[PDB]
């Protein structure tokens, strides 16, 4: 992350990262949903960073530094572009939602009070096409991804350097190789929760009622579609292994 | 320090997420709670033994059954979790939680973990649930449950008011760490 945004979402909700003389203006039911919604942007904001150190630090880290076999980093970070592509894109977004709902004068005072659009617009057509197609042949590819790291990491010193000095920084904590995986699975599970409390709190104009309860459909829809095309790639599989599934 | 994997099963009404945030931040939030929890590696030294201990959630996953799995590879310990107040979350473990972990996860203990411990004895959480002929968990139908499901032990704790939850995690620590 770019220390603009790191500092722009460095409070625990928007209630504490607004000023308190604009915080008073509203009232509870706006704070509420604005402190939902920081949460969802906070939340992708840290996605598109794990995704950044797998692509910028794990990925490239192999390929600039160590001699693996042609086709194995791509074994452990499948789809790594095109999910940094998707969740760069909606990040952007979502930060041009609050840059411009800024007051003039201020660079953390705004209220975002038309989010359900944008989610629409993520969750329908080729964006949410794209999503399906990525995170289909992602989630199909985890338990290979782990087994490939772990034998990698049990057999190669080189490799296992490698992993032991990039990690080492207490902030790559809980970011590790196998944990930046699960956490890439595990967020898009996380968008109905976060849009179901954004729709619990955005009653007060009825077409943003209307748009979030379109968008947490769209989610949904997506999340089946993506379930239903989930079968876990394994090495060394035999074809008769496959069709008798 | 040696690393161990914890993830917490249970319905959504459980409460999972909740003891996951007040665990990690020592602190149930004052102004804002999360909806949604990522992951930590909480710093834990329980009987001399020091362990980096992963946190996972499983919020969200409950309704995707080929997603879901992919939470379990390599756990180390399960925290499967029920609300005191909810007779229903406590009917979802036998047949429904307890296959899926022991299928996926072969030979790893299990902790019954009762949340809302704080709600046993709320007037509110009786009244409405005697609207359906029910009344708040008792602590022998959680032993017993934990007995008939194979669990390591039986557990109950508070994310409210933080009453048993070090205690939770301090034992899923030393689980982890058996043989
Ligand atoms: O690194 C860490 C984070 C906080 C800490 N939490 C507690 O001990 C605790 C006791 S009751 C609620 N939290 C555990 N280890």
């Amino acid at each position: 992350s770019m220390e603009m945004d790191e500092k722009d979402f460095a409070a625990d909700s928007w209630s504490l990262a607004v000023d308190s003389s604009f915080l008073q203006q509203h009232k509870k039911e706006v704070m509420k949903q604005q402190d939902v919604i920081y949460e969802l942007i906070q939340t992708e904001l840290h996605h598109v960073r794990t995704l950044k150190i797998m692509t910028r630090l794990f990925r490239t880290g192999m390929l600039e530094e160590l001699h693996l076999e042609p086709g194995v980093v791509q074994g452990l970070f499948p789809c790594v572009d095109e999910l940094s592509d998707i969740h760069t894109r909606f990040l952007s977004q979502l930060l041009e939602r609050r840059r411009q709902a800024l007051c003039p004068g201020s660079t953390r005072n705004f209220v975002i009070h038309r989010l359900g659009d944008l989610l629409i617009s993520q969750f329908s057509g080729p964006s949410a096409e794209q999503m399906c197609k990525t995170y289909s042949e992602f989630c199909s590819r985890h338990s290979k991804a782990l087994k490939l790291y772990k034998e990698l990491y049990a057999r190669d010193k080189r490799f296992q350097q490698f992993i032991r000095k990039v990690t080492r920084p207490a902030v790559l904590k809980r970011h590790g190789v196998q944990e930046c995986i699960l956490l890439v699975t595990q967020r898009i599970t996380k968008y109905p929760l976060l849009i179901s409390r954004i729709l619990q709190h955005s009653h007060g104009i009825e077409e943003e009622r209307q748009d979030l309860t379109t968008a947490l459909g769209l989610v949904k829809e997506l999340l089946s579609n993506v379930d239903e095309g989930i079968y876990q790639l394994e090495k060394g599989a035999r074809l008769q292994e496959i069709y008798n599934r | 320090a040696i690393r161990k994997k914890l993830v917490i099963v249970g319905d959504g009404a459980c409460g999972k997420t909740c003891l996951l945030i007040v665990f990690s931040k020592d602190q149930f939030p004052e102004v804002y709670v999360p909806t949604v929890f990522e992951n930590y590696v909480a710093d834990i030294e329980v009987d001399g033994k020091q362990v980096e201990l992963a946190l996972w959630d499983t919020a969200g996953q409950e309704d995707y059954d080929r997603l879901r799995p992919l939470s379990y590879p390599d756990t180390d310990v399960i925290l499967m979790c029920f609300s005191i107040d909810s007779p229903d979350s406590l009917e979802n473990i036998p047949e429904k939680w307890t296959p899926e972990v022991k299928h996926f996860c072969p030979n790893v203990p299990i902790i019954l973990v009762g949340n809302k411990k704080d709600l046993r004895n709320d007037e509110h959480t009786r009244r409405e649930l005697a609207k359906m002929k029910q009344e708040p968990v008792k602590p022998e139908e959680g032993r017993d449950m934990a007995n008939r499901i194979g669990a390591f032990g039986y557990m109950e704790c508070s994310a409210k008011t933080k009453d048993g939850v070090r205690e939770v995690f301090e034992m899923a620590t030393r689980a982890a760490l058996q043989a």
